[PDB]
């Protein structure tokens, strides 16, 4: 019922590192291909995916003990989790009052037909609108999505990767502060937890059907070469 | 293709 150091240590750096790799003013929006509105938003929406990619990829490395593991492990967690993490980051510009993700004007405020419009269905996006009313209304402190985002990144339980014990290791220390955090910071405590980790239940099936609709996007030389290189090798099936 | 992903140094 409460915080070490080095767990008070964690939380500060975790916070800092999504600080870091998460700019509130989204002025690099301006220098992604356009959004226009036959998949006319896929440039930019391709374009954002590709940016966050990068700025998750700081945030990982930013994360106590990622960066001692393998190249190889840390690239398998990585390929397996981005997209859960992008959902995950981007209920910070969701907004209830208009159901949509707005990053400053109306030009890179998104809503659902827009997404239509990149080439995906509503069988991923009302379950991902879905997903993102119910973590708004968990009302999370900025702690508790930063530690949500790394143990989402940390599971052991993705494919290829090696090391597993020395991986779930680090998860149950994240899931351990975020636990301790919880019964501090709220009245009772486990039942809070409880949903936060059956929203990474939910952010598992909701890459699991966005996997099935990038795979056909891909694999149409019109669309795939609308993507980015970045995209292709995280999103890929490649090895 | 994973070249672009060996800036994981
Ligand atoms: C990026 C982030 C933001 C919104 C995420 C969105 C909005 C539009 C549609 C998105 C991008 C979903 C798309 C189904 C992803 C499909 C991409 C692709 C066409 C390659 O299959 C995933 C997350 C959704 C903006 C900001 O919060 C930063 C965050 O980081």
């Amino acid at each position: 019922h409460m915080l070490s150091d080095e767990q008070m240590q964690i939380i500060n750096s975790l916070v800092e590192a999504h600080h870091k790799t998460y700019d509130d003013s989204y002025s690099d929006f301006v220098r992604f291909r356009p959004p226009v509105r036959r998949l006319s938003m896929l440039p930019h929406l391709a374009d954002l995916v590709s940016y966050s990619i990068q700025k998750v990829i700081g945030f990982a490395k930013m994360i106590p003990g990622f960066r001692d593991l393998t190249a190889e492990d840390q690239i398998a967690l990585l390929k397996s989790s981005a997209i859960e993490i992008i959902m995950l980051r981007s209920n910070q510009s969701f907004s209830l009052e208009d159901m949509s993700w707005s990053c400053g004007g109306p030009d890179f405020k998104y809503c659902i037909n827009d997404v239509t419009k990149a080439g995906h269905t509503l069988e991923l996006l009302e379950p991902l609108v879905k997903f993102q009313v119910g973590l708004k209304k968990l009302k999370l402190h900025e702690e508790e999505h930063v530690l949500l985002m790394a143990i989402c990144l940390l599971s052991p339980d993705r494919p290829g990767v090696q090391d597993h014990v020395r991986i779930e290791a680090l998860q149950d220390r994240l899931c351990d502060v975020l636990q301790a955090y919880i019964r501090i910071q709220h009245p009772g405590g486990r039942l809070l937890y409880a949903k936060m980790i059956q929203k990474l239940a939910d952010l598992r099936s909701l890459n699991e059907e966005h996997s099935k609709q990038y795979r056909s996007l891909s694999f149409q030389p019109e669309h795939s070469m609308q993507l980015t290189p970045l995209v292709l090798e995280v999103f890929g099936s490649e090895v | 293709r994973h070249k672009i992903l060996x800036x994981x140094q």
